[PDB]
């Protein structure tokens, strides 16, 4: 969305992928997930069983 | 200018060394897209052979071109079209930007001009433009 | 603007040493993103981390 977005404020025929890439987002998503999810618990070992 | 091999100065993204003609086609019709390895982050592009004097990619400088910039730099609204003066595309018009972040990009495209056109041992010849900004 | 084939490189970090050091178990992720003007036809690629 932010791509789609932002690529109009960008000029035309002056830009790059690179430029256009903001991996931000799924870098957040990925960790606000292992963290602060009640699926992500916390490994139980008492034992191997 | 299109052709195997060569050393063709794209107008914004830099120098490109060009490796490979392709004729991928568009719906049955085979564009001679010519391949462009530009080592800043290798940005892959291929570019038709035909549209490349459209947009006007061209062919590296010579001597006379470097003392034409020389000689720019012996003389030291403004803002904007100075900014749009990289534009143009004629490196005498480079070197009027040069005579904060468009200052950065004009100094560092010319060396590039500047070691592509006579070879001459590259960003450390930086400051050689460094000696001619007294000039 | 186009993506394509995802890829991954080895580990940054063994699984002891990153248990002990304190952070996360890791690799580094890739694709081959794609940009193209089809205005006249002008593709742009790279291989964006």
């Amino acid at each position: 969305r932010v791509v789609r977005e932002r690529m109009t404020t960008q000029d035309v025929e002056a830009i790059t992928p690179q430029t256009l890439i903001n991996i931000r987002p799924v870098v957040a998503a990925i960790k606000e997930f292992f963290g602060t999810s009640q699926l992500s618990q916390f490994m139980d070992q008492n034992n191997p069983l | 200018i299109f052709k195997v091999g060569d050393t063709v100065v794209y107008p914004h993204h830099g120098a490109a060394l060009v490796e490979a003609i392709e004729t991928r086609t568009i719906k049955g019709e085979q564009k001679e897209y010519l391949v462009l390895k530009v080592a800043q982050g290798d940005l892959t592009v291929r570019v038709p052979a035909e549209n490349a004097e459209y947009v006007g990619v061209r062919d590296v400088v010579g001597q006379e071109g470097l003392d034409k910039v020389f000689q720019v730099l012996r003389a030291p609204r403004r803002y904007k079209a100075n900014l749009e003066k990289l534009a143009s595309g004629d490196v005498n018009k480079v070197a009027e930007v040069v005579r904060k972040r468009m200052l950065a990009k004009a100094r560092q495209i010319l060396v590039g001009e500047l070691a592509l056109a006579e070879s001459t041992d590259d960003a450390k010849a930086e400051t050689i433009l460094d000696e001619v900004l007294a000039a | 603007l186009s993506f394509s084939d995802p890829r991954f490189d080895d580990v940054k970090a063994p699984v002891d040493e990153c248990k002990d050091k304190d952070m996360t178990y890791a690799a580094p992720l890739f694709v081959t993103a794609e940009f193209i003007n089809n205005n006249t036809g002008e593709i742009k690629s790279q291989t964006v981390f």
